[PDB]
């Protein structure tokens, strides 16, 4: 189960994204709401990450690259990219095959590394953030 | 070590002798917001060339097109084909 607190970050990155009209809810839109998930959000300060350069390279990306949807088309809405799709379904993948079952921003942050060519990906390890970097400090803590 | 940003990628139409010019032209209006005239213009150089650009797009993007555009392919029974490439 998604606990309520990543539940919380899913759809209001959702309801942002649709009131911006963008055609996706992409991996991008994702990322910058776990800034503000405190699971995650605690994983990326034990790893030194400056939260709000990353948050302005993230908001700069998906302005610039996100498909906005025609003031026209109204019988079409706000989809989430397949990248998208396949990181939530990685992160209950990933808690499930621990025998766990509850899943947090974190797990969430572990799944976007293995989608190499989102720009989120990419942004994490700009800021030298690794996937071990993440499951470490989910298991052992800072 | 070397890093760099994942690229961008060129969503194509491949031609076809099934798939009507009317639905390739609904396909590239509806899904890449062409206006009649650049759609049919877009739709004759998949006649003529075999294929064409519909956009260029961030990976994660193009991928999620390319799957909305088969899909809906295949749903009214035409081999549309749409496919993807690094730009
Ligand atoms: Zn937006």
């Amino acid at each position: 189960m998604l606990n309520q607190e990543l539940e919380l970050s899913l759809n209001m990155a959702f309801a942002r994204a649709r009131e911006h009209r963008h055609e996706f809810m992409t991996v991008e839109h994702l990322l910058l709401a776990l800034l503000s998930n405190p699971s995650a959000r605690e994983a990326l300060e034990a790893c030194s990450v400056d939260l709000v350069a990353l948050r302005q390279e993230l908001e700069a990306f998906i302005e610039q690259t996100t498909p906005v949807l025609p003031a026209s088309e109204e019988e079409r809405d706000t989809q989430p990219t397949l990248s998208f799709q396949r990181v939530l379904q990685r992160a209950v993948f990933h808690v499930q095959s621990s025998g766990r079952n509850e899943v947090t921003g974190a797990n969430v942050l572990v799944a976007i590394f293995s989608e190499q060519e989102s720009q989120a990906a990419y942004l994490l390890r700009k800021h030298e953030v690794s996937r071990l970097d993440v499951v470490n400090f989910i298991s052992h803590g800072t | 070590d070397a890093l760099k940003p994942p690229s961008m990628y060129k969503v194509i139409l491949v031609n076809d002798d099934y798939t009507p010019m009317e639905f390739v032209i609904d396909v590239l209006q509806k899904f890449f917001s062409y206006d009649v005239e650049r759609a049919t213009q877009l739709m004759l150089a998949v006649h003529y060339q075999g294929k064409a650009i519909c956009g260029v797009f961030t990976a994660e993007v193009a991928e999620t097109k390319v799957a909305m555009v088969n899909k809906y392919a295949r749903e009214n029974e035409h081999p549309l084909l749409c496919t993807l490439e690094k730009a």
